[PDB]
């Protein structure tokens, strides 16, 4: 099986007609970026890394930017937005020092 | 009954206006230029 050293961040997702947020584990990985369920424990949807256009970072939310993908945006609070934005560029230059055109 | 009061609204305010007070940062896959 797949899956050694993954990094889990506790993020608070809101809700849609309820002013409020939830407890959800986010999964990241050096090859797509995956929401698992916190109750159920699986995973819900994952987006690519290369998918991904553009992504900013706030001391309490972060924010994601998806090009050809995502209709809307993804924005829900985090408690580690430099730590998350930070794994994510790094992925991105491993793949471009391997993978070059 | 429990009233929320001086909790959620903060909590979700500074949650929101914080997205629109957030740096954009591009990946150097789209961009190819020097």
């Amino acid at each position: 099986p797949l899956g050694s050293g993954v990094s889990f961040f506790l993020v608070k997702e809101k809700m849609k007609g309820k002013n409020k947020l939830v407890p959800r584990l986010l999964g990241i990985t050096k090859e797509s970026v995956m929401r698992v369920d916190e109750k159920t424990k699986e995973v819900i949807q994952e987006w690519s890394l290369t998918n991904i256009k553009r992504w900013a970072a706030s001391p309490k939310s972060f924010t994601l930017d998806f090009g050809d993908y995502q209709d809307g945006y993804y924005s829900v609070q985090t408690t580690e937005g430099e730590q998350i934005a930070q794994l994510i560029a790094g992925y991105i230059d491993i793949i471009l020092k391997k993978k070059k055109s | 009954k429990l009233l929320i009061t001086i909790h959620d609204r903060k909590e979700f305010a500074k949650f929101e206006e914080e997205r629109a007070r957030a740096k954009w940062v591009y990946s150097p896959l789209h961009y190819s230029a020097r």
